[PDB]
């Protein structure tokens, strides 16, 4: 947290901005409150805070858990999409329904993405995620 | 002018001979497949480079090709002046 | 490898090389390309049907 | 009865089966309307056109009534009523959430929102609008009429559809429309004007208690107040029964000029105008032959006009004008476009509404809007002309006619045309850059303005002059000149100019000449595609093959871009240039020596200071002395309450470069990249069944040109919008 | 950044801060940031090495007044 | 009848539906507690 960066608590220009900090929304405490919420980080001569990313508990949670949340949701959406696609093909109405979504079937697949990570891990160990270099017949060259 | 290239995949539908407006093809007698008469280029000198012919070739990896040469002339360039 | 069997292709320049199609009609005449196979994946204008010499085909199952 | 929509491709037999690849999507949005490409029948076509017209009218009514309603409940009209100067109209109040809270366009009286520029209140300063409830009723009427005529379209298509001979009575068409539509509507609007408009206008001179001013019902049968003014307007004295019209000199007069108490002209002139037009084209539209065995046999008129150079004249032209549709489409589009641009070129010297020349914001917005639409659609008129040429013609009914006589000697025409274009082009631009070099070369005596080598457009000066002293002799019963840019006195109000005479010195010459230059080359491209549409000296199968196709192989070298709509591509690029520099010129002059402020001496202190006589002669000056002013605030024009609208000019450049990306590149490259990504996806078992395929080259060209135009026009409107906000 | 600053509040906008180049900078021997590592630590194992005339090099690099590995953001 | 969904399920109309759902989703959390940083 070095590099010549003053704490946002005691950076004079920080509170100087905080004084007439333009309260954005329809509540008078909007601006001031957020500046109060910006005492944990450490400002600089620009008067605005920089973010440190190291796992260092000074700013660890301020970047780690959002990353993990994104991984959660991206895994969910990718998993349910792939599962839906795999399911459609066992109907022999393939491209008919490619544009007409079968809602009574599209729902439970979406609702059943609860345990995507570890299940995916299983498909990794079972090897249920990849087809074989030559079995996949998509010809290169 | 330019060079023409023939192959074996000529099924013999003869859509190319009806497509070339430049009279550079003819179906010479063959024996191999049910065609019995395969296309060929007897009159290359009037080639134009439009290559509307292979677009009329339905065969997988269309049976005719044209190797577009470099010895062009007033005929191969097609000028009325 | 008979009429109605799924086989992959040995012809190199083929658009569906190594891809599996069904033997629609087993011809065996004097033509160099007897076997008529049908696919569903589309090359130029959908030539999902084609002919080969059955010395260029191998079954899967 | 809802079992029918979700069956796509209902109109085409080919794309109705199924979406093999993504291509099936694209054509879905491409052939949804050209139902001439569906059958050979015509009654169906006509019925479809009727229903589509009804739908367009319905959306018209909807949007106008909704805009009213916004004007009633969220617009500071009735406060801006009492003061149209010290208040700037607005609408579309900002919604108070994160992101749009600082954008409160406060225009006095605490009314926040969005400071609009479309001058509807100006109409609402002439229509005499007091309370918003009547306006509420107006919107209700508009929307109910919309729904009504939509239902009418449904009925006239599904239950009782018209027959086929109902089409080609152009005679009754012209008669009914010309007379009944135009004359009756115009005379009705004039009657509304005289009854209500000028009365409340009178009543808007000194603060005469607007809402307290009576309602029209207080004047339907109450002639007393109507007898207050205009003594002849007791009832009317009805001297028309006695054929005497001298009594009516009260309201139905002829002034012809600026009325410095209204910010516009004298409305009585407009009323008498509308009267005269009404009866004039009523008796006009009573011309052609119809069901009473009396009139012109119009297909014989064109038969008569022939002669030595004519060949056989205008013989055989009606099969074209009625059997085919694209013809009519193209011609009417061209005419409308021209008409619209003259309208634009018209209503900045004769403001026909109250508070127009005094309101220096709505003027150029309206001007440029209409001007852009004009060209933007006349090119389409020419395109439909070409599509007629490829779709509809006849070798039999077109023997030696004035039509055929040009298609036989096209080469001379177009060669001489190219000649003219080259001549004018460098004769103007190379002259310009010559003077540029001279100024950069310490040889200033070789410049071309008044202070140097001379040239003076005497013709415009003399025509303006002979226009200056028109009244009295040419116009005895006329009081003031038609405008004040030709001649007269500098008419104004406050410290704010309304109209002064315009000066034409030296810089006018090359500007008008390059205008003509670009118009010439535009015509060149379009007409070239027109004539060389069916047969070229090398391609004799064009019409035998179509008019929308990319190329004809690498024969004869290259042949790419040999269709016609690529000709109109190039043409639309060029017309973009034309109209862009045209609006540049107009804005700069009418902000340089026409507009500014005024002192008690009538001293017009213009905005810029007459910069054409100083810099509008060399190129480097043209960038300096125009866009320095046109942007020096947009950089900082953001950052407060009535500034926060960070404009998407910074944003439009991106779409412009993204545009030009599509132009310079082929497609096979993208196809191969697509195939590689497909390989990867197939390796991870996510291969989309519908196999993606790259765009077709014509599709890519279209999206490129679309994005190009969009970015450019967005950029420029952002420019002068913020520029006017800096002064208005 | 563009939209957030386009609302008048710049504090709602992200600022990253590179530190890998900072670490390599100090680790070459820069003291500005005071990490005491590898010629910022004048007592490490390699703190008696480098050039056999590293004092002048140190006077130079410490004098970052010239164009010698300027700070970043 | 309920056949309307048979003719309302097209994809495009469903696209905008899902996108607007997710949009108001993103709004309410930005509308209810836009004060957590
Ligand atoms: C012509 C097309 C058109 C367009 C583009 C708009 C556009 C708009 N209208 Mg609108 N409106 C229209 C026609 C139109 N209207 C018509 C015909 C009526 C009369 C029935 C209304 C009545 C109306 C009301 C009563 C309100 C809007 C509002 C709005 C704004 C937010 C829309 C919203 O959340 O729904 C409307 C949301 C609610 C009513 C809640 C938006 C600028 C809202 C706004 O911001 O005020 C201007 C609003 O309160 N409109
Ligand atoms: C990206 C987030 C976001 C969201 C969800 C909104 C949401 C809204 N804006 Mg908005 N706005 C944003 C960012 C955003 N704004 C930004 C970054 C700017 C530039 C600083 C603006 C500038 C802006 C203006 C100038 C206006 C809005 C308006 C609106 C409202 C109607 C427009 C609408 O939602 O679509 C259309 C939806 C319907 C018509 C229903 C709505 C509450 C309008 C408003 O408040 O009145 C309606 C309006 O006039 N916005
Ligand atoms: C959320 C975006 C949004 C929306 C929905 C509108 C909607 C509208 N604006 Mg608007 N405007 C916007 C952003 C927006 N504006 C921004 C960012 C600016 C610049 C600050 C303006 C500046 C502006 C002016 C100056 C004027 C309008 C006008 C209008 C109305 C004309 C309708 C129209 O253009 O139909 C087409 C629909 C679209 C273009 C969308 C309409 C209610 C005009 C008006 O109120 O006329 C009475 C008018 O004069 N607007
Ligand atoms: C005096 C009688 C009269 C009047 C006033 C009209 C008026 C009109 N006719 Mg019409 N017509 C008439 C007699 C009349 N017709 C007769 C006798 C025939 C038979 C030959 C036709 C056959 C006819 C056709 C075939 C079409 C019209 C159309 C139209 C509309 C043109 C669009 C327009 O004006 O935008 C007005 C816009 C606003 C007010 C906004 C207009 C409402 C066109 C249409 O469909 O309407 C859109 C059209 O295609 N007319
Ligand atoms: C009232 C005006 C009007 C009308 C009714 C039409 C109608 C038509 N135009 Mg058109 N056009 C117009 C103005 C108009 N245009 C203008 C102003 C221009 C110049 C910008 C063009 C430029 C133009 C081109 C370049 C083409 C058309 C085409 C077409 C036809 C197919 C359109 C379609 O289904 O779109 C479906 C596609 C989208 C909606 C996208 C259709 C008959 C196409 C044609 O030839 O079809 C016969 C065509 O290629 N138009
Ligand atoms: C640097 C920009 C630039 C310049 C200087 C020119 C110059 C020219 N173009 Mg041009 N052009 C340009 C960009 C440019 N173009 C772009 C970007 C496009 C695509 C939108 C075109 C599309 C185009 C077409 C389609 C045509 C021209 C034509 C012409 C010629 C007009 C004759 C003339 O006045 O000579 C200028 C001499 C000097 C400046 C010296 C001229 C050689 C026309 C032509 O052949 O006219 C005879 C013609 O048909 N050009
Ligand atoms: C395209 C229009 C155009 C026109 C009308 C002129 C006209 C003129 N130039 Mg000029 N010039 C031009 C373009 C043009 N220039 C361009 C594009 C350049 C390149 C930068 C120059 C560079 C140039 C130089 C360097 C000089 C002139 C000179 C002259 C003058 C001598 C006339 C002469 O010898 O004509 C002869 C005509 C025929 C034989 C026929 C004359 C006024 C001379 C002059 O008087 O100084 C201004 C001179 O020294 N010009
Ligand atoms: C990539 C890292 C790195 C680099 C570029 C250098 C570079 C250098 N070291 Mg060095 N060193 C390093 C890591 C590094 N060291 C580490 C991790 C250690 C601990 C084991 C040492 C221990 C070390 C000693 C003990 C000596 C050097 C010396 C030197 C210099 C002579 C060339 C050489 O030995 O290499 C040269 C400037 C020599 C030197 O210049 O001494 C005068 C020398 O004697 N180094
Ligand atoms: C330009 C424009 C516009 C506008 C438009 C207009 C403004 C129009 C007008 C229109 C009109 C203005 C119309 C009107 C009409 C009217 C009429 C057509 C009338 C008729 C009448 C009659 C028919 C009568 C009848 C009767 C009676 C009533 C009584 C008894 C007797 C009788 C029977 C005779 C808009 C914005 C949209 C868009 C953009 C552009
Ligand atoms: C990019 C590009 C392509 C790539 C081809 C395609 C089809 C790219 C199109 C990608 C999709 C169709 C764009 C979708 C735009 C949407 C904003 C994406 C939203 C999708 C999610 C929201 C679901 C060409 O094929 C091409 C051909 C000839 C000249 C120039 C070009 C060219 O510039
Ligand atoms: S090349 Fe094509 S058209 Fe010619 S014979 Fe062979 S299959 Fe027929
Ligand atoms: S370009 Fe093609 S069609 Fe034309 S002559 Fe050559 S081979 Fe024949």
């Amino acid at each position: 947290v070095g590099a010549g960066l003053v704490p946002c608590s005691e950076s004079p220009e920080f509170i100087q901005r905080a004084a007439s900090a333009r309260n954005t929304t329809a509540d008078p405490n909007s601006g001031q409150k957020r500046f109060e919420r910006y005492a944990q980080e450490l400002c600089g001569p620009e008067g605005l805070p920089h973010l440190i990313v190291d796992g260092r508990l000074n700013h660890a949670g301020d970047f780690l858990i959002p990353s993990i949340l994104f991984l959660y949701i991206a895994g969910w959406i990718g998993w349910v999409g792939r599962a839906y696609l795999q399911e459609i093909k066992k109907r022999d109405n393939t491209e008919l329904r490619e544009v007409i979504i079968d809602v009574p079937t599209a729902l439970p697949l979406m609702l059943s993405g609860f345990t995507w990570p570890l299940a995916a891990v299983k498909e990794l160990l079972s090897g249920e995620l990849v087809a074989k270099d030559d079995e996949i017949p998509v010809s290169p060259r | 002018s330019h060079s023409v290239k023939i192959y074996d995949t000529c099924i013999g539908c003869t859509q190319c001979v009806r497509a070339c407006p430049t009279d550079v093809l003819e179906m010479v007698p063959w024996d191999g497949c049910k065609a019995g008469q395969i296309a060929a280029s007897p009159r290359t000198e009037d080639c134009v480079g439009c290559k509307r012919c292979e677009t009329a070739c339905p065969t997988d990896f269309l049976s005719i090709r044209v190797y577009l040469s470099n010895a062009e002339t007033t005929r191969s360039m097609g000028l009325a002046y | 490898v008979e009429r109605g069997s799924k086989v992959r292709i040995l012809r190199k320049e083929s658009y569906w090389f190594q891809d599996v199609g069904v033997v629609a009609s087993v011809d065996k005449s004097g033509i160099r390309y007897p076997v008529i196979v049908r696919f569903d994946k589309v090359n130029y204008a959908g030539v999902n049907t084609n002919n080969f010499a059955e010395t260029e085909l191998v079954e899967i199952e | 009865s809802f079992e029918k929509w979700g069956q796509p491709g209902h109109f085409d037999r080919t794309l109705a089966k199924g979406p093999k690849t993504t291509t099936w999507i694209w054509n879905l949005h491409a052939l949804a309307h050209d139902f001439d490409t569906h059958t050979s029948d015509l009654e169906d076509i006509s019925r479809k056109i009727f229903a589509a017209h009804f739908g367009q009218l319905a959306v018209i009514f909807l949007w106008l009534s909704g805009m009213e309603f916004h004007g009633a409940r969220f617009s500071n009209y009735e406060a801006w009523l009492s003061d149209p100067i010290g208040i700037k109209p607005s609408a579309q109040v900002v919604w108070p959430i994160v992101g749009q809270d600082i954008l409160n366009a406060d225009v006095g009286g605490g009314f926040h929102g969005i400071q609009i520029t479309s001058g509807l209140f100006q109409v609402w300063r002439a229509a005499g609008f007091t309370n918003s409830f009547q306006l509420y009723v107006t919107a209700i009427g508009g929307l109910v009429a919309a729904a009504l005529m939509l239902f009418a379209g449904w009925f006239h298509y599904h239950k009782r559809a018209p027959k086929l001979e109902w089409f080609q009575n152009a005679e009754s068409m012209l008669n009914h429309h010309l007379a009944g539509l135009l004359g009756l509507g115009c005379l009705s609007w004039a009657g509304h004007q005289i009854h209500v408009a000028l009365p409340v206008n009178k009543l808007l001179d000194a603060g005469v208690a607007p809402k307290d001013i009576p309602l029209p019902h207080e004047f339907i049968l109450n002639n007393s107040l109507m007898a207050e003014l205009y003594p002849s307007f007791a009832k009317g004295l009805t001297p028309f029964w006695t054929l005497n019209w001298g009594q009516y000199a009260d309201f139905l007069t002829f002034k012809g000029g600026l009325n410095p108490v209204t910010g516009g002209l004298w409305l009585t002139d407009t009323a008498h105008h509308h009267l005269a037009l009404a009866v004039l084209f009523i008796v006009a539209g009573h011309m052609y032959r119809t069901n009473w065995g009396i009139g012109h046999s119009i297909k014989e008129i064109l038969e008569n006009h022939k002669g030595p150079f004519t060949g056989d004249g205008h013989k055989g032209l009606y099969e074209n004008m009625t059997t085919s549709w694209h013809a009519q489409l193209g011609t009417n589009l061209a005419m409308l476009g021209s008409l619209t641009i003259i309208v634009a070129h018209h209503m900045y010297a004769m403001p026909p509404y109250p508070y127009l020349a005094t309101d220096y914001a709505t003027a150029l917005s309206i001007f440029t809007h209409h001007m852009w639409i004009g060209g933007f659609l006349i090119v389409g008129g020419a395109a439909h002309a070409t599509i007629f040429m490829v779709r509809d013609y006849d070798p039999a009914v077109n023997q030696n006619n004035v039509l055929d006589r040009v298609i036989r000697h096209r080469d001379a025409i177009i060669s001489h045309l190219n000649w003219v274009c080259m001549f004018l082009g460098f004769h103007s631009f190379g002259l310009y850059i010559h003077n540029d070099t001279m100024q950069a070369l310490g040889r200033p005596q070789d410049m071309f303005s008044d202070t140097a080598i001379q040239l003076q457009p005497v013709f415009a000066q003399f025509v303006q002059n002979i226009h200056t002293l028109a009244p009295g002799s040419t116009a005895p019963n006329a009081l003031e000149p038609v405008s004040y840019a030709f001649g007269g006195g500098v008419v104004a109000v406050g410290g704010k100019i309304a109209m002064m005479p315009i000066a034409l010195g030296t810089a006018d010459f090359m500007i008008h000449h390059i205008h003509a230059f670009q118009i010439h080359v535009t015509v060149l491209i379009l007409l070239k595609g027109f004539l060389f549409a069916r047969n070229s000296r090398l391609i004799p199968d064009k019409a035998n093959l179509g008019f929308r196709f990319p190329c004809d192989g690498p024969g004869r070298g290259g042949t790419c871009q040999v269709s016609g709509w690529d000709h109109v591509f190039l043409g639309l690029f060029w017309m973009f240039n034309t109209i862009a520099i045209a609006v540049y010129h107009f804005s700069w002059k009418m902000q340089s020596d026409v507009w500014g402020t005024i002192d008690p001496d009538g001293t017009i202190a213009h905005i810029t200071g007459g910069n054409f006589a100083m810099s509008a002669n060399t190129i480097n000056g043209w960038l300096r002395d125009y866009q320095w002013a046109q942007a020096a605030q947009v950089i900082q024009s953001y950052g407060s309450a009535l500034s926060a609208y960070g404009l998407l000019f910074l944003g439009a450049h991106f779409v412009w470069a993204f545009s030009l990306m599509f132009l310079f590149s082929g497609r096979g490259y993208w196809q191969e990249l697509i195939e590689s990504i497909v390989w990867a996806h197939n390796k991870l078992k996510v291969a989309p069944t519908i196999q993606p395929r790259a765009l077709s080259i014509i599709q890519g060209r279209a999206v490129g040109v679309a994005h190009y135009l969009l970015g450019a026009i967005v950029t420029i409107w952002a420019f002068f919008e913020a520029r006017i906000i800096s002064v208005g | 950044n563009d939209v957030v600053v386009a609302f008048g509040t710049p504090e709602k906008q992200i600022l990253i801060e590179p530190v890998f180049a900072q670490f390599i900078q100090a680790s070459h021997g820069k003291v500005l940031y005071g990490l005491n590592t590898l010629l910022s630590n004048p007592d490490s194992v390699a703190s008696t090495a480098g050039a056999a005339w590293l004092p002048g090099w140190l006077d130079a690099i410490n004098n970052g007044t010239n164009s010698l590995f300027l700070t970043i953001g | 009848q309920n056949y309307l969904l048979r003719y309302l399920s097209l994809g495009p109309v469903l696209l905008f539906a899902w996108l607007s759902f997710t949009a108001v989703l993103l709004i309410v959390f930005n509308y209810l507690y836009p004060d957590l940083l």
